[PDB]
């Protein structure tokens, strides 16, 4: 039952809500095992924004294809 | 430890990618993915607490107390949950804030 762990991530993903950080409890667990595995938070943070940005611009999603295949 | 490193992060960043992104189209998804990689391949726990305390001022301010108290007894609630990794997650909310 040290498996509270579950509260302190629905606490967690409460004070995501509160920011308004658009994250599901689902992302925010993948966000959380990457953080404890030494992902720096900001870098983490930039690729989730570019990962919104390439879902909602065609234009910049092929643009990362183009350079991705080059 | 670095192909060890991306090894690790291999199937999370297909996570990322697919809880975040979309859906299908085979291209779209594995440049996402080494997009993630190679972007990852410290916080300051006084500023991610100012942070906090400033938006907590800030709701106030514009009407919406409910909603400073609710992040003040949040991260009540998560102190006896406090590790080395809490601060950077929150770090990375107040990233994401919006």
């Amino acid at each position: 039952k040290q498996a509270a762990a579950q509260q302190a991530v629905d606490i967690l993903h409460e004070i995501a809500t509160i920011l308004n950080c658009h994250l599901d409890r689902r992302t925010l667990s993948i966000c959380i095992s990457m953080i404890e595995n030494g992902v720096n938070p900001e870098a983490l943070a930039n690729v989730i924004k570019e990962l919104r940005v390439l879902g909602q611009d065609p234009q910049q999603l092929d643009a990362l294809v183009a350079n991705y295949l080059a | 430890g670095s192909m060890a490193f991306l090894a690790q992060l291999g199937a999370l960043a297909d996570d990322l990618v697919s809880a975040i992104v979309g859906i299908p189209q085979t291209t779209q998804r594995d440049a996402c993915r080494d997009f993630v990689l190679r972007s990852l391949r410290r916080t300051n726990q006084f500023e991610v607490q100012d942070r906090l305390n400033g938006l907590e001022e800030r709701f106030s301010i514009v009407g919406r107390d409910a909603l400073a108290d609710a992040l003040r007894t949040r991260l009540d609630a998560l102190e006896p949950h406090q590790n080395q990794f809490t601060p950077e997650l929150l770090h990375l909310l107040l990233e994401l804030a919006d």
